[PDB]
């Protein structure tokens, strides 16, 4: 019941404002061989390659695909969002995406809980209820994004007999149908679009967590399934020295957070050293990817990266990122 | 540089009031008195646990926290009990009871805002804050509940300062309360994100010293604290006096530690005799070079020998010569070397101050980190998990808002705590 | 103009201390002119020692700087925010020096690199004097790492991130260690108690052999600007070693038929001279001497004759010659505390060797090992750093070791 890891690489098509100040391409998409060519001589395999064509139904079929037929086979499901923050995050998990418009530019989000109620009530044997809950992690606390105020110092993390990472203080609804799953995301994002409620100050700098979840039961073998929804911060590092005084705890979340992620990713980077302690207790996104970073989960990386020259050395360090802990 | 103390406990307070019944007699004070030093140099940095009032009184800028108001008046009326501005005993009058959540939830919650705002006054009575110093236990929810129920409130209040831990880690065979160790689990669960600096203390190794070591019979409590009062007097104020190469907290906060998981402390007093008769012309830093770095003369419970060495901070104080301080250390990085692990080249940190204390020539004080705490904490994880699984009295707790899930969260976090020291032994 | 000079470190402070102290012995100043210098450090204690007894009388108090913050002995933490607050006031205070001297000769730098405080001070001072008088004289000595006789843990990594600012802000650097001075006095000043208060004074006998009497009252002078442009080969900054010889005892060592040729062979035998470069494969560029005592040139164009045609202590191939001569008339001068010689002829030496690579193999490797770990890594993320500035003090010491290959023995 323990897999390896799946990766899906996504170019994004360019922008128009990231052209107007004339600059061009620095990628060469090699779909079939599975690389591309960055610069000259930056040759970096991956599993599945996209070019800057894809919708977000080609890579619900590529990966989300095999991820619901497990999921709905009593195993952890996860899919994070990883990218420069412009390079189409949001695009890419497209929680109940409404201002793009057309029908192949909304994400996953709408898909999975379009696809989940064919096989509910083919599933009527099992006992089967699927709650949804939306959350956002900022500042090393956390934010109910489904409720106008809860204080993070009262809401904290717990752990089972089992060894399975247990929330505590999280709204759940038992959902019915795509609307409630829709409209509790446009309440979700109309109550945190920039941050929780507040103004702007690099609300994107944060990250959002949601989860469905799928329990099983008839002799009455509890085995229940996840399917979740991770919402990453940017790949973009800032060095920020002088900002505000003291202030610059922000780069200390995100550079903390991203260096104990690196250290786990390079723990795996190394069989020598994925016997060894993986540090999750340095944060709480590496905490809530403990089960869900192998085991019986399930896992699709995917990092949004950027076609044009100017995020050149940013986009090289999000596939030195990729290659690794892509795998 | 400002640093102020904390009391919690009953251990807590007779650790605080024996550390301050000798740190006083270091400066030279009278209890009611004032500064009685011959010299000047006793003087010359008073403003770092002391107040000025009236030129007479100087008033020890701690924090007087019980559940119970007989220990504290047992404190007052004592030998010092004079030197305390009493409004600084903050106390209710309801149950000390020796559940951990008692102090965190509920009984220690009705008087958390009154120690805040006495920490709140006392910090920014003054110049800039330095450092904070916790002394209590984890055998109760006043030094193990309610203690990491300040800190854990000081530390989103004040992230800047150091946070001294000054713990009393039950010894596992010699174990005063059957119904502990549950309360172990809960405080060290919220001591590891708190925190920077634990020195973790055991009675039994206290007892080694001082009755088989030291000669001395009866192992009166006096003589425990006493020991604890010497063993954290030559860490702060020693290195807040004249010096040859003086530090600070910060400095061995960043020396001890690899990682920010904050790595818990062992300290150590060096110069241990017998009362009068071991006068023995054995007086220099290499006998106590080597008294430092035997299996006793170590407060922890564990063998400290079995098993590597992350840093050696070594205080010195003394009149005495740095070759002799760094050709020592020599030795000690080569006769050991096995397990003293070779990639961090440098595992000693050198503490110099120039004053002896009141009446030895010369001591020092020994403050480690090594991978036998990892045989220590499984040991109280094997004595947590081993009773954890009948249940028949443990149902003190789950009345009070304690839930299933915070055990067993509390065991994981303590467990892979255990588990990185299991991997950096080799 | 007597190099204005600046201290920092509480070695630095402490090794200013027994310098000034020989400085204000050997003019025979009287404790009632004006100290010359400023004295910074992030800790008040250590200036509060001179500010307590001796020498407190002597000084007007109100022109050093002291900081209430932290020790922060962390390269990150020194350099960065807790630093910030006091280097505008001792920009003021050495430009009110700056002021008030006319003609100045240049800056006199006394650090260390053994903890971050009297490190990232340092480097941004040095920074801003290289943006304000960055045409004049830069001379710095710091205390260098030791190999294995090393005190502080992170001793390292503040050294490593300290090779750019001494690359790009002086051009003359000294760079002497504890541990053959510990050499030193159980050899040849035989005695068994070694304490700072004594290599204070070695370093403020060397220094007091460079600068004080010579320009001061006098005539005979040598130009620090005719040092820092026949020194170094090229102009890459590069690190001479400075070695003061007659350090034999005025108590035990009546050697007393002694010349100035003993002393000027032992000036160039390996293990006196306080680092671990010896000629074992290190190659000489540049041996500029200073004698003060007295003086016959016949043993000068002896000495140097003798040393020539050794064949040993081969020179560089491709320096013909890399001499200058330096000559006093005044002898040194013996503290009564202190435990120095008292002779009539006294030499002091300084030169570039190859193998200073060597000791930077010491300290690289040495770096290399606790940075495979990533040891310590999150107090100087704590402070804002970054992999970056690692990674590019690592190849600035591969610059630098890669310079010393080339430039050295290889013709
Ligand atoms: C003249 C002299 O030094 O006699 C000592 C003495 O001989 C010895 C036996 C003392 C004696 O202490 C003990 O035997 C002892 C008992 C219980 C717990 C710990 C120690 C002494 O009690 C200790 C005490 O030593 C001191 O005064 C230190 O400064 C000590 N201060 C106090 O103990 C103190 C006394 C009254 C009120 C408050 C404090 C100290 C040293 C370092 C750090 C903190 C405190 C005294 C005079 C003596 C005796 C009485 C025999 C020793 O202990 C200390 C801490 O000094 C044990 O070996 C050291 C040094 C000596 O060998
Ligand atoms: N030769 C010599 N070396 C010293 C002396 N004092 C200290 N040192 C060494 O030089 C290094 C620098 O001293 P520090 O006290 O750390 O100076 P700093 O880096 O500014 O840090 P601070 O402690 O805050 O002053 C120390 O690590 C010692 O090993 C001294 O008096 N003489
Ligand atoms: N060394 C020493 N340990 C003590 C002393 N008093 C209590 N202890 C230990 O501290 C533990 C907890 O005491 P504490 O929590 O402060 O008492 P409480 O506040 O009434 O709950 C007990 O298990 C004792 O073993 C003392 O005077 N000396
Ligand atoms: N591959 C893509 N195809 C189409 N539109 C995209 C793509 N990537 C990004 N976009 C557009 O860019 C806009 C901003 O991107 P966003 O998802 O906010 O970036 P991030 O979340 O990574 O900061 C979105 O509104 C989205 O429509
Ligand atoms: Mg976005
Ligand atoms: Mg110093």
């Amino acid at each position: 019941e323990e897999a390896p890891v799946r990766v899906a690489l996504r170019v994004r098509p360019l922008l128009p404002k990231e052209l107007l100040h004339g600059h061009q391409s620095c990628l060469q998409v090699e779909p079939g061989l599975g690389r591309v060519t960055l610069g000259r001589d930056r040759h970096f395999g991956f599993h599945v390659v996209l070019a800057e064509d894809a919708g977000q139904e080609a890579v619900y079929q590529a990966c989300v695909q095999p991820l619901l037929e497990a999921f709905f086979e009593g195993f952890n499901a996860t899919v994070f969002a990883y990218g420069q923050t412009g390079s189409g995050k949001t695009y890419t998990m497209g929680e109940a995406s409404v201002a793009s418009l057309l029908e192949d530019e909304q994400g996953i989000v709408p898909r999975a809980m379009a696809e989940a109620f064919k096989l509910i009530d083919e599933n009527d044997l099992l006992d089967c209820l699927v709650h949804v809950s939306y959350l956002e992690v900022y500042k090393e606390e956390f934010r109910d994004l489904l409720e106008v105020g809860t204080a993070s110092r009262d809401i904290q993390l717990r752990e089972d007999e089992r060894g399975n990472v247990v929330l505590c203080g999280v709204k759940e609804v038992d959902v019915e149908g795509l609307d409630e799953v829709l409209s509790l995301l446009e309440m979700g994002n109309a109550a945190r679009h920039t941050g929780a409620t507040h103004l702007n100050h690099l609300s994107s700098r944060s990250h959002t967590v949601f989860t469905v979840t799928l329990e099983q039961r008839g002799p009455g073998q509890l085995l229940v399934s996840k399917f979740h929804f991770v919402d990453l911060a940017g790949s973009e590092r800032v060095l920020k020295t002088g900002s505000t005084g003291e202030r610059l705890k922000e780069s200390i979340q995100i550079n903390s957070s991203l260096l104990a992620l690196g250290n786990v990713i390079s723990a795996l980077g190394d069989p020598q050293r994925r016997g060894s302690h993986i540090p999750y207790r340095d944060s709480k996104i590496t905490r809530i990817l403990k089960d869900s970073l192998g085991g019986n989960a399930k896992t699709v990386m995917i990092a949004c990266v950027s076609p044009s020259s100017s995020d050149f050395d940013e986009t090289l360090n999000t596939l030195n990122y990729a290659s690794r802990a892509q795998n | 540089r400002e640093i102020v103390h904390i009391q919690a406990g009953q251990c807590g307070n007779q650790i605080g009031a024996k550390f301050w019944e000798v740190i006083s007699d270091e400066h030279g004070i009278d209890p009611t008195g004032s500064y009685h030093g011959d010299s000047d140099l006793q003087l010359e940095r008073i403003n770092v646990y002391y107040n000025e009032a009236a030129g007479n009184k100087y008033v020890p800028r701690a924090i007087l926290v019980d559940l119970e108001p007989g220990t504290m008046d047992s404190v007052r009326s004592g030998p010092f009990g004079q030197i305390f501005r009493p409004d600084n005993f903050v106390f209710g009058q309801s149950g000390a009871g020796n559940n951990w959540a008692k102090g965190h939830y509920t009984e220690g919650a009705e008087l958390v805002d009154s120690v805040l705002d006495v920490v709140r006054k006392e910090s920014e009575s003054c110049d800039c804050l330095q450092g904070f110093q916790l002394t209590h236990s984890l055998g109760g929810g006043t030094g193990s509940g309610m203690g990491t129920l300040l800190i854990s409130k000081i530390r989103e209040e004040y992230p800047d300062r150091i946070m001294n831990t000054f713990s009393v880690v039950p010894s596992p065979k010699v174990s005063d309360t059957v119904v502990e160790p549950y309360n172990a689990t809960l405080s060290v669960h919220q001591l590891v994100e708190n925190t920077d600096e634990t020195y973790c203390i055991d009675n039994e190794a206290l007892y080694d010293i001082c009755f088989r070591t030291l000669k001395l019979t009866t192992p009166t409590y006096g003589d425990l604290n006493h020991l604890v009062s010497a063993t954290m007097s030559g860490v702060t104020t020693c290195l807040r006096f004249p010096g040859q190469l003086n530090a600070d907290l910060r400095k061995l906060a960043v020396n001890m530690v690899p990682f920010p998981r904050l790595h818990f402390f062992m300290p150590g007093f060096a110069p241990l005799t017998s009362r009068g008769s071991q006068q023995y012309r054995a007086l220099t830093v290499p006998e106590l070079t080597q008294q430092m770095f035997d299996a006793k003369n170590m407060m922890a419970a564990c063998d400290p020998r079995h098993g590597r060495y992350l840093t050696v901070a070594a205080v010195f104080r003394g009149r005495m010569s740095m070759k002799e301080v760094d050709e020592q250390m020599l030795n000690v990085q080569n006769k050991n070397s096995s397990y003293f692990v070779e990639w961090i080249p440098n595992n000693v940190k050198t503490a110099v101050c120039d004053i002896p204390p009141r009446g030895l020539k010369m001591s020092a004080t020994f403050i480690g980190n090594s991978t036998a705490i990892q045989e220590l904490f499984k040991r109280i994880s094997e004595q947590f998990t081993a009773m954890f699984r009948r249940k028949a009295f443990l149902h003190w707790y789950t009345g009070e808002g304690m839930d299933e899930m915070e055990f067993t969260e509390a065991e994981s976090n303590m467990n892979d705590l255990v588990s990185e020291y299991q991997q950096y032994q080799d | 103009r007597e190099c204005i000079s600046i201290h920092v470190g509480q070695a630095g402070v402490q090794i200013g201390n027994a310098c000034w102290e020989l400085y204000c012995l050997e003019h025979g100043i009287q404790p009632d002119h004006v100290p010359r210098a400023v004295f910074v450090d992030l800790e008040p204690t250590v200036i509060d020692e001179v500010r307590t007894g001796t020498y407190r009388q002597l000084f007007h108090p109100e022109q050093l700087i002291t900081g209430k913050e932290d020790a922060a002995n962390n390269y990150a933490r020194g350099h960065y925010t807790i630093g910030k607050e006091i280097i505008d006031l001792v920009l003021d205070r050495i430009r009110k020096l700056a002021d008030q001297c006319t003609g100045l000769q240049g800056f006199s730098v006394f650090h260390s690199f053994g903890g971050g405080t009297g490190s990232g001070f340092t480097s941004l001072l040095m920074e801003r004097l290289s943006v304000d008088y960055g045409k004049k004289s830069k001379l710095e000595f710091s205390i260098y790492p030791a190999p294995q006789v090393s005190t502080a843990v992170v001793e390292p990594y503040n050294s490593i991130l300290t090779t750019h600012t001494t690359l790009e802000h002086s051009d003359c650097a000294f760079m002497v260690d504890n541990e053959a001075i510990y050499d030193i006095c159980r050899r040849n000043l035989d005695i068994e108690r070694p304490t700072y208060t004594n290599l204070n004074r070695l370093i403020g006998q060397i220094v007091s052999s460079i600068t004080a009497s010579l320009r001061f009252d006098g005539a005979l002078n040598v130009d620090l600007t005719e040092f820092q442009t026949n020194l170094v080969p090229y102009p890459r900054a590069h690190f001479p070693l400075a070695t003061y010889a007659p350090v034999i005892s005025a108590e035990k060592a009546y050697h007393e038929q002694l010349s100035v040729a003993e002393i000027t062979n032992a000036c160039f035998e390996p293990a006196n001279q306080m680092v671990k470069c010896d000629p074992r494969h290190g190659k000489y560029m540049a041996c500029c001497l200073l004698y003060r005592g007295d003086v016959v040139p016949k043993d000068v164009n002896a000495a140097i004759a003798t040393i020539k045609t050794k064949r040993t202590i081969q020179f560089v191939d491709w320096c013909p010659t890399g001499f200058k001569v330096g000559i006093n008339y005044e002898p040194p001068t013996v503290v009564p505390g202190g435990d120095l010689a008292k002779v009539q002829r006294a030499v002091c030496m300084l030169s570039n060797t190859t193998a200073i690579a060597e000791a930077w193999a010491r300290l690289d490797h040495k770096f290399d090992l606790m940075y495979a770990k990533r040891a310590f890594v999150h107090w100087y993320v704590g402070e804002g750093m970054e992999e970056g500035e690692f990674s590019e003090a690592r190849e600035d010491m591969a610059a630098l070791e890669k310079d010393y290959e080339e430039v050295g023995v290889d013709s």
